[PDB]
């Protein structure tokens, strides 16, 4: 099998052999020593690199890469951020003008990162470079060289790339691939990788019977419905983030501390509910906003409420050869809050994870959808809780009376990222959170300026 | 050149991705991989061990056990011993046991996975508890120093404040990981290596092999981050690649995944704290007698330098009648601890702010007056020491803090924070100031020397070279600055060459924040003698007086003439003048004794203060910084470019280490925080949001390099106040001492809010 | 080659260099005989 | 050194003159970043100089 | 030590083909190779 | 094709894709740089390796043996002349004690040559290691050292070699051969490989179509015959040297300084004539003594007398298909006497060769064979100067009379060896001298002892 | 010992060296000076036939 891309400007055809190597290795071990290894994890951004195909340009990791991934679209590293004739990129000048760098090994990652932001002239810095750890410089320099940078003219050299091409398995269509995966139930699918890479750089295994589902153009949709929005497995957590903004702010807000932009920039939606971890902030959002979930086997197509899906720790509604193709969401829920706690605020996993939504009757509680993620082997709404909770006021004393059958919904667990009294207590602690804050209280520690 | 902000010698490299880290070094084709196999029990003997399917294992060359070693099986850098491969028993969940040489370095990971070993596991010590009970320790026996009666000055004094209080450790994360490349030279070695002390690298790497010194060469050109962590870690790779290709005739290379280098090397040693502390009715201090327990881990590392370094600092900044330390030194089945920036000295003086905290909270007193009242007296009768007898004739604490108060806007500032509290349920914001006293110097004084070698070549450019390695502090820029302002031209002509042994010889480890002050007077006295020779050149010619001869900026004068540099330098070479000098200093004025605790380890001490505002919220203990501003003492700076950049950098890993990092072990002695994804630093975002940082231009009294101060480790313990002010947030939401440990993280922060509410 | 200052300074002249960012490290030749004071700086300078 | 015995003389000059035995010498490679500005090794002046 | 008869410093490596010449030192694999095109005439302008 | 061998005491397999390859350069890209390459044509002896096999052992220039000749046989270069365990070889130590190196470079090959004259015990050092160049010793020392290391037993680790195997065409019988070679008449026969080598290494060139003789035990027979020996076409020089020590005197002393032993010991007298060079020194001889070639074309067998085999400069009357055979010596002829000249006496190529044969009736001339190499395009019988001799008396002066015909036998070339006056006063020399020979008298510069 | 002691003294136990051969001095275009410092002699006698 045989993939084309565009390195840095020029043309490249490669017979991948091993469709699970990383792009990091093969990156390496082509002499493009510019692009670091810190951590083979997705965690640091060290590695990150640019890529550029019909929705435009972005920053991802490349260790989380697999090749096939790439095939039609063009790549720029490090080595390739300055211009041909050898001027430095606005950022890279910006850099050395503003001393962004000691040791030097983060600095390609933050460089390609810097490059992209500017190329697309994007200016949310604490979000574009959550993902690119700095060890030396406390970030501040950093700031400045980017701050500088933006007032300079995009790198022409970056653009020209625009105009580009214009074993294992590449659907391109659902159909393809609802197809093939009937014949290969034991197969293994990948979309972003971003769960999967670390089965084979971390516990070393090896997947044969594999495929890339970045390719189906139709998986990847939003499309507008008489009764929501249909989400398509295939679209990231960016793009699900950048559609949020208007009607789920709350889904968006959430959203922005999951991973870095750079994963968010490849992670799927629906491998994040694939892959069925009970500590993922998709599901327990969605489920308290009331989505829905569509599965789909060959021309078959289920449909369940999305916390039906996860039966138990590592055990999915998922028959032989069936697959998730989209989920659906309301139109509106403007109840919906979204809290996620950890140890750091960006680029962390969440020790608990609470979604919650009141429906109101004026002063009295109509609906409440409640779900946890991290508080138990599975997400799952909060059925005593919400259940005691219909009919009464809408005041802090009522909910405070509830929080008790808390503990009987959940029996949380105790492990490094927190002990399971603190889950516990904070489970309880979201609840306060939201009464205090509908009822128009300061209580986000992140919104306090100094 | 020197006072000039200019940019890191490799800023342009680094930036385009064209610098060489050590796994970017090409090497031969026939280059051998490797992975050490390792320990799975916290303390056992080993009782069989089945390489064979480690053999077979795919890609394999070799595979060796220390029964192959050929001679010595020994990384620590102290007399006491510390294999590289296991002898026999094994003392920490990750302590290497085999050694894997493969054709790449994935299927050396994969093949050491794979041996087969029985243990006959033993009771394994892991907490300061288990190892106080057991009397399991190092140096046999505490360390206790006195000054004074303490107990005497303790039982008559107005106030007093009793209290204990954990302090955890810290990883280093350098961005790049630990790692060496050895090549086979006909009889002896070349080891290439990311290291801060290739000389020892050089001493481990002869002894393992079998060789005099003198067949070892260790070149290092620069290193993605080191913090102490490759003060002496270094040591196990190098010797296992320069053993391997002894056996295999081939070069071998060896990194580290991060999960594999946070299992196996070590991380700044985790601190319990008991005090008591107790004061005047004015508020002078009357003592302080503290008890500080290590946990140092498996084997001995620096813990030993570490810990004295902790004892000279439980001053603080403040000047003590009576004081008394003991130190005890535990030794349990974890990773053996080691250097990390400030080397012991944050412990210490995170002792004495905490007590000092606790006693001003006890008399109601606010906690900076009490400070300003104990710091030691300004310079310029009778000179107040230190508890271990040094006379501190620079202290500028006093003028500092003020007029650093004054520019952040305390006072003023202090006030808004109340009022806001106060009308606050949900949130809490805090604030606190804390100096630094920070000494400067080697304690085992013989490593106070430094070496340089300078060539000028004919056409005027120049080599410099010197015993200090570059991991990220600028010390190669400076040292080009000073270079070219000794000898009167333009940094552009001075070019740095990797550290090497074969150039400059015994050198100490690159740390203690000493690399610029010593190998700056280094180059210093080789370029002088360079100068001096071409003047007496110049002067014989001309017939006038050396010291008449100038130079400045690229050219040459005397007598009402001139020429450039370069000019000087032809002629030079065909009058048949050296232009080759080497370059060594030895720090003056050191001498004191260990077991009495006397003397003057530091030749001077760095000072700062930091103060710190933070909010958090009493719900779940979430929390961030919102403002630092800071006013730092480094002397007349060589580069304040490069001073600014590591007051800055430094301020965020301290606040790193009493903020988010957390290091954790199970129940088994297994390390549950070995990756990013568990182990957290500082993020972008978790930067003050405003961050006033400058540098308070006093030239240093003692003869430094143009009257310079060090700057590498001293402002790290400004990241105190931002734990400090953590602290001030959770006092402000309830009447009772909220004991906040350290690290505060989220749960802890929690913890100490429900105290202070008297919520259990 | 008998002569590495000279190839220090040859090839910097090929390649517009300062001579401090060129070194020349030279071990052993298997004879020389002044055939090698000199005619060593055609193939360093080209291959530099 | 060309084979003319040049590093071997030059050991045994350091021998002597720091008192010790020709095995604790080691040489090194010829390196124009250890010594500069060297003439050819010719007109038969390497061992004199 | 002078005016003793001592073996050349190599005298074992250059014995047992251990002695390393240019050509035989390790290099990357992605090493080029050189060679010159020569004149074939003694004196003469160069026209094509 | 794969072949085999034992290579420094371990058994080897090798896959040949390029049958032209030489030993020297597989060496030296395996890694084993200790052989090395001071001229790439046959003259210095310092790639000099040593071969083995049921013959013995002997030692030959890697630089002029292709991989497929040594099929089947051990091989050790130098850096398995010492023993496993790191002893240094009685040779090695000699040669440290008594300096037998200065610069090292043709260290190796000396050592090499050395160690297996040692093994067999050989003593003519001037001749076994008249091929190995030294530029810096002056020779002194080496033999020293040869001395020396003579009183030592044998290296045993060298003899355990013994023990062993107990694209291109390769052919075991003259049949096989005969066959083949009939069916490819183009292609490229390779016997000793030494004048074919340079072709390659220097000449650049690349033949297809080849076929390898070295391996047809029945090409390389001595068979006694009632008429005379019969000599294959695949004896090597060397061996057709030790056999002509007892009834060939004059040959032998003539192959004495035929190249070196390094070359002896492969090169073939087949090839020598096949080859057809006018200073071939082998024809000349054998003119001289009036032997017979034998070619063959499958199954055809013509049967010259050796000087009608060469028509013109570069031209032989050899038949598309066919191949030289064997070469056919009487028993017997005392009147042969062999001159070489050229500029030094080893190792180099004949200004001049003279065989002179004449047969006499007491005092007077019978017969007179007369031959000459390097005196004209082709080796060939000075007619006009033969002629003249019949009849007349066997003195000096007869022979002083006759001289000038020969400057109408021949018209000899002048270049860089010697003037054509030279080479024209010399073949007359000859002439002298083998009267003044014959007569008893001091006439050979090497004779004399000092 | 020495040196180790040395070391721990802190002295420095590195150095160069350097040397110009005195008493030349010539001119080529006239041909007169002392271009040498010293003559090296040896005489052979070869016999040969
Ligand atoms: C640095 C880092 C930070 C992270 N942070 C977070 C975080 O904050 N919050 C969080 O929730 N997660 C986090 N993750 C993981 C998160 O799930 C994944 O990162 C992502 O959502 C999975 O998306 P993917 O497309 O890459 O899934 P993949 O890795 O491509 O695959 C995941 C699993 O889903 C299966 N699969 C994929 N698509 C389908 C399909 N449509 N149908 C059936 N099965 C399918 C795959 O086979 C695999 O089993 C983080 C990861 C990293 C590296
Ligand atoms: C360093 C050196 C010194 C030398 N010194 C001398 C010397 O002093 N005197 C001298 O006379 N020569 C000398 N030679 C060359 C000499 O001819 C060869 O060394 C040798 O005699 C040819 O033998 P061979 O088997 O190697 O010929 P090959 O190289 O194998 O080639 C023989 C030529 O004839 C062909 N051929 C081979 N066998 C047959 C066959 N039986 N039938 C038909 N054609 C065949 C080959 O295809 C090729 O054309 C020297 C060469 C070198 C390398
Ligand atoms: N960028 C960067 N700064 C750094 C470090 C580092 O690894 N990278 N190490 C710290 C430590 S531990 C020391 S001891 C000083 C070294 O400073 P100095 O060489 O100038 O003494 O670097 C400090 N600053
Ligand atoms: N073995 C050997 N000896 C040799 C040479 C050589 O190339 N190989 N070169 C010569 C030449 S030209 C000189 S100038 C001297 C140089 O020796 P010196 O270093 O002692 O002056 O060595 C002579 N001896
Ligand atoms: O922390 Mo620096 O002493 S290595
Ligand atoms: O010929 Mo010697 O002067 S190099
Ligand atoms: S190497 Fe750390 S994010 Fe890829
Ligand atoms: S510059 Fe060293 S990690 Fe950022
Ligand atoms: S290289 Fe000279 S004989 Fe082979
Ligand atoms: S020692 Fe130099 S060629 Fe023999
Ligand atoms: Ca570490």
């Amino acid at each position: 099998m045989e993939i084309a891309f565009l390195l840095n400007g020029e043309t490249r055809r490669v017979r991948i052999e091993d469709p699970t190597q990383s792009l990091l290795e093969l990156l390496r071990a082509e002499g493009l020593t510019g692009t670091k290894e810190g951590c083979n994890e997705g965690d640091c951004g060290a590695c990150t690199v640019m890529i550029r195909d019909a929705a435009g340009s972005r920053a991802v990791n490349a260790c989380l890469m697999m090749l096939p991934q790439i095939a039609g679209k063009a790549l720029r590293t490090i080595e390739g951020i300055a211009a041909p004739d050898g001027r430095l990129h606005p950022v890279q000048q910006a850099m050395i003008d503003h001393h962004g760098s000691q040791c030097g090994f983060c600095t390609p990652g933050f460089i390609v990162s810097m490059a992209a932001a500017h190329d697309r002239d994007r200016k949310d810095y604490d979000d574009l470079l959550a993902g690119n750890l700095c060890r030396c410089t406390g970030y501040a320099p950093i700031l400045r060289a980017a701050e500088a940078a933006a007032g300079e003219p995009p790198a022409d050299w970056l653009q020209a790339d625009a105009a580009f091409t214009l074993p294992a398995f590449l659907p391109e269509t659902s159909d393809a691939l609802a197809d093939w995966y009937l014949a290969h139930p034991e197969a293994t699918l990948i979309a972003g990788g971003t769960d999967v890479s670390l089965w084979v750089t971390k516990a070393l295994r090896d997947l044969p019977e594999v495929a890339f589902l970045s390719h189906c153009k139709d998986l990847a949709q939003i499309r507008e419905t008489p009764d929501g929005y249909g989400i398509g497995a295939g679209v990231t957590i960016a793009a699900l983030r950048a559609f949020a903004e208007g009607p789920h702010p709350a889904l968006a807000g959430l959203l922005r501390r999951f991973a870095s932009e750079q994963v968010r920039q490849v992670a799927t939606i629906g491998g994040n509910i694939a892959n069925g971890s009970p500590i993922g902030d998709g599901p327990p959002a969605l489920i308290a906003m009331g989505a829905s979930l569509t599965l789909r086997r060959g021309q078959e197509r289920r449909r369940m409420p999305l916390e039906d899906f996860f039966l138990e720790y590592r055990k999915q509604d998922r028959r032989p050869g069936e697959f998730v193709e989209s989920v659906t969401l309301p139109k509106s829920a403007p109840g919906l809050r979204c809290y996620k706690l950890s140890k750091r605020f960006d680029q962390d996993i969440s020790a608990v994870c609470g979604c919650l939504n009141l429906t109101l009757k004026g002063s009295k509680i109509e609906t409440a959808r409640i779900a946890f993620g991290g508080m138990a082997g599975v997400p799952k709404r909060a059925a005593a809780f919400e259940a005691a909770l219909i009919g009464q006021d809408f005041r802090e004393d009522t909910i405070a009376a509830a929080l008790p059958l808390l503990a009987q919904d959940f029996t949380p667990l105790s492990d490094m990222r927190a002990s399971a009294a603190y889950r516990m207590n904070a489970a309880q602690a979201m609840a306060l959170r939201y009464v205090r804050e509908l009822s128009g209280e300061a209580v986000a520690v992140l919104e306090v300026m100094p | 050149s020197v006072g000039k902000p200019l940019p890191h010698d490799s800023a342009r490299a680094h930036v385009t991705g064209q610098a060489r880290y050590l796994d970017d070094l090409p090497c031969p084709a026939n280059t051998l991989h490797l992975a050490f196999g390792l320990s799975t029990e916290a303390s056992a003997a080993i009782t069989g061990l089945d390489l064979e399917p480690v053999r077979e294992s795919p890609g394999v060359i070799a595979v060796f056990t220390a029964a192959d070693l050929p001679h010595d099986n020994d990384a620590s850098p102290a007399p006491s011993p510390e294999p590289v491969l296991a002898t026999g028993e094994v003392h920490f969940v990750g302590q290497p046991i085999f050694l894997v040489a493969a054709t790449s370095h994935r299927a050396a990971r994969i093949a050491a996975r794979k041996a087969r070993i029985t243990y006959a596991p033993r009771p394994a010590i892991l907490t300061l508890d288990q190892a106080l009970a057991a009397d399991s320790r190092f140096e046999g026996g505490p360390v206790i120093w006195a000054r004074g009666d303490v107990e005497t000055a303790l039982a008559g004094a107005a106030h007093l404040a009793e209290g204990c209080f954990e302090i955890g450790g810290q990883e280093h994360f350098y961005l790049e990981g630990q790692a060496a490349l050895a090549l086979p030279a006909e009889g002896g070695v070349v080891i290439h290596c990311s290291s801060q002390h290739p000389s020892e690298i050089q001493h481990k790497v002869a002894h393992a092999l079998g060789l005099a010194f003198h067949d070892v060469r260790v070149e290092m050109r620069r290193m993605g981050g080191g913090f102490g962590g490759k003060e002496s870690q270094g040591n196990h790779l190098a010797i296992a690649c320069a053993v391997a290709a002894r056996a295999t005739g081939r070069p071998c290379k060896m990194r580290y995944d991060r999960d594999d280098d946070m299992v196996i090397t070590g991380k700044r040693h985790d601190f319990r704290i008991r005090y008591r502390i107790g004061a005047d009715a004015s508020g002078k201090l009357l003592g302080a007698d503290f008890v500080h327990l290590a946990r140092c881990g498996w084997s001995a590392d620096l813990s030993l330098p570490v810990c004295d370094r902790a004892m000279l600092h439980a001053d603080g900044s403040y000047f003590v009648p009576a004081l008394r330390i003991e130190s005890h030194r535990l030794r349990t089945n974890t990773q053996s601890n080691t250097a990390f920036r400030g080397f012991g000295g944050p412990q210490g003086a995170l002792g004495m702010e905490r007590a000092i905290e606790h006693l001003a909270r006890g008399m109601g007193r606010d906690p900076a007056e009490l400070r300003a009242l104990n710091f030691y007296d300004p310079p310029e009768k009778k000179t107040q020491t230190t508890h271990y007898g040094q006379e501190v004739a620079d202290c500028v604490l006093g003028e500092l803090v003020t007029r650093l108060q004054k520019s952040a806007n305390f006072t003023t500032r202090r006030a808004e924070i109340a009022a806001w509290n106060s009308t606050n349920r949900t949130l809490a914001r805090g604030i606190a100031l804390s100096p630094v006293k920070f000494g400067i110097s080697f304690t085992l004084t013989h490593l106070n020397q430094a070496g340089a070698l300078v060539q000028i070549y004919t056409d005027g450019s120049v080599a410099l070279n010197h015993g200090g390695t570059e991991m990220g502090q600028g010390l190669h820029a400076k040292m080009v600055q000073v270079a070219a302002a000794v000898l009167g031209i333009d940094p552009v002509q001075v070019r740095i060459t990797a550290t090497d042994t074969s150039k400059v010889p015994n050198t100490s480890a690159t740390a203690a924040s000493s690399g610029a002050d010593m190998n700056g007077m280094a180059v210093k006295d080789a370029c002088e003698t360079l100068r001096g020779r071409l003047a007496g050149f110049v002067a014989a010619r001309e017939g006038c007086a050396a010291r008449d001869v100038i130079f400045d900026a690229g050219q040459v004068q005397a007598s009402g003439k001139s020429w450039r540099f370069a000019e000087i330098v032809a002629a030079a070479y065909m009058a048949r003048i050296s232009l080759s000098a080497t370059g060594f200093y030895a720090t003056p004025k050191l001498s004191w004794d260990r077991l009495r605790g006397q003397g003057r380890p530091f030749l001077y001490f760095a000072y700062g203060a930091a103060i710190t505002e933070v909010v958090i919220d009493r719900l779940t203990g979430e929390n961030r910084i919102l403002r630092t501003d800071i006013l730092h003492d480094a002397g007349a700076s060589l580069n304040p470019a490069l001073d600014i950049g590591q007051i800055e950098g430094a301020y965020v890993q301290g606040a790193g280490w009493l903020t988010t990092e957390e290091l954790v072990w199970d129940h088994c002695g297994r390390l549950m925080t070995h990756a990013p994804s568990t182990y957290k630093i500082p993020a972008f975002s978790d930067r003050p949001r405003i961050f006033n940082v400058a540098l308070w231009d006093q030239p240093n009294r003692e003869e430094t390099i143009f009257r310079s101060k060090a700057v590498g480790e001293p402002p790290f313990l400004l990241g105190i106040s931002a734990f400090l002010a953590l602290h001030d947030a959770c006092a402000a939401c309830g009447p009772h001492w909220p004991d906040l440990q350290a690290p505060a993280t989220p749960e802890a922060v929690l913890a100490a809010v429900r105290r202070a509410e008297g919520r259990a």
